[PDB]
């Protein structure tokens, strides 16, 4: 299984 | 409640291993003046605080009364600070799920989550933060009963676990229960990948970044979406939005009533798991 799974652009998991 | 030991009142027999700061030995506590010998696990901490302080912390680590939070039994203050705790025979739940990958089923994994959570909730209710909750810090009393260890040790010793830390902790060094749930989430990911290493292949100095970009630990294979989403909901950027441990204990105890429905493990229906002499008293037995 791949090391990381993305969740963008979900504002809940992507800081800005 | 905290017992002050003399370097004579105990003897390190074996070296169960050394982790972060210090090493862990399997020893025996020999309360001077009594033939009794209590099996324990001694931890010697590698040396900016004073000895009059350490004490006030231990006083508090040896105050945590709960079935899933391993309690401090005694301390030994000399050239080194040595902590005496009840000996847990089966090892860290991390090393357990590794050497039993194919033999651990639904019911069990899920329970552990529920237990660890109960422990974390205990500490929470007392406004106590662990800081280094990880699969490597949950011992196994029995394959059916686990418990959290090394609480307040981190606070007591200032290499930090980056992968297990929530972002804000990594960035702004801010530890709160709200971060502990983040730790929990990873811990749970560890059990679900039967011990697999988190973000393996990524460098700590980089985690901070891939995290900001909205990338989190992957969904294990055995985890039905519904379970993966609780872990993931623990790694949200906005801390106060992560599940409190009470919410978890529930969402997790509610799945243990029908394990096979939230976890898809091949061959679940067919799986099973498991020094002496005389005058060997259980820590439980000596401390009435």
């Amino acid at each position: 299984m791949p090391p990381t799974q993305s969740f963008a652009p979900d504002p809940k998991y992507v800081s800005s | 409640l905290l017992r002050i030991l003399k370097e004579t009142e105990f003897k390190k027999i074996k070296v169960l291993g050394s982790g972060a700061f210090g090493t862990v030995y399997k020893g025996l506590w020999i309360p001077e003046g009594e033939k009794v010998k209590i099996p324990v696990a001694i931890k010697e901490l590698r040396e900016p605080k004073a000895n009059k302080e350490i004490l006030d912390e231990a006083y508090v680590m040896a105050s945590v009364d709960n079935p899933h939070v391993c309690r401090l039994l005694g301390i030994c203050l000399t050239s080194t600070v040595q902590l005496i705790t009840q000996l847990m025979p089966f090892g860290c739940l991390l090393d357990y799920v590794r050497e039993h990958k194919d033999n651990i089923g639904s019911q069990y994994l899920l329970n552990w989550c529920v237990q660890i959570a109960e422990g974390m909730n205990y500490l929470e209710d007392r406004r106590l933060v662990h800081r280094d909750l990880a699969a490597r810090n949950v011992l196994v009393k029995t394959p059916q009963h686990v418990k959290i260890t090394d609480f307040g040790l981190a606070k007591l010793l200032g290499k930090v676990p980056i992968k297990w830390m929530a972002l804000e902790s990594i960035l702004h060094r801010i530890y709160t229960h709200q971060s502990d749930v983040w730790s929990y989430g990873v811990t749970v990911w560890e059990l679900m990948t039967f011990g697999s290493k988190p973000y393996d292949g990524i460098p700590a100095s980089e985690i901070s970044s891939i995290l900001e970009k909205g990338e989190r630990l992957p969904q294990p294979p055995i985890c039905t979406i519904d379970v993966y989403m609780i872990m993931v909901k623990c790694w949200m950027i906005d801390a106060d939005s992560r599940p409190k441990f009470r919410e978890l204990i529930i969402e997790f105890s509610k799945m243990a009533r029908d394990p096979q429905r939230y976890l898809v493990i091949q061959g679940d229906e067919r799986m099973h798991l498991p020094e002496d002499m005389d005058d060997v008293v259980d820590a439980d037995e000596y401390l009435i």
